């Protein structure tokens, strides 16, 4: 896993 | 180049929630961290 875990959302929706 | 602030490719703004979060464009990421600071 080279990316990182998103918490909160907007970024790709979700 | 210009003074420094946000790590390069780094957005800053809020999310669905209102809170600004920090999404980065090197992996293409979003990522709520609190920029450290070298001095």
């Amino acid at each position: 896993a080279p990316l990182s875990p998103m918490s909160p959302p907007g970024y790709k929706l979700v | 180049g210009s003074s420094s602030g946000l790590p390069p490719g780094w957005e800053e703004k809020q999310d669905d929630r209102g809170r600004s979060y920090y999404v980065d464009h090197n992996s293409k990421t979003t990522t709520w961290s609190k920029p450290t600071m070298q001095d």
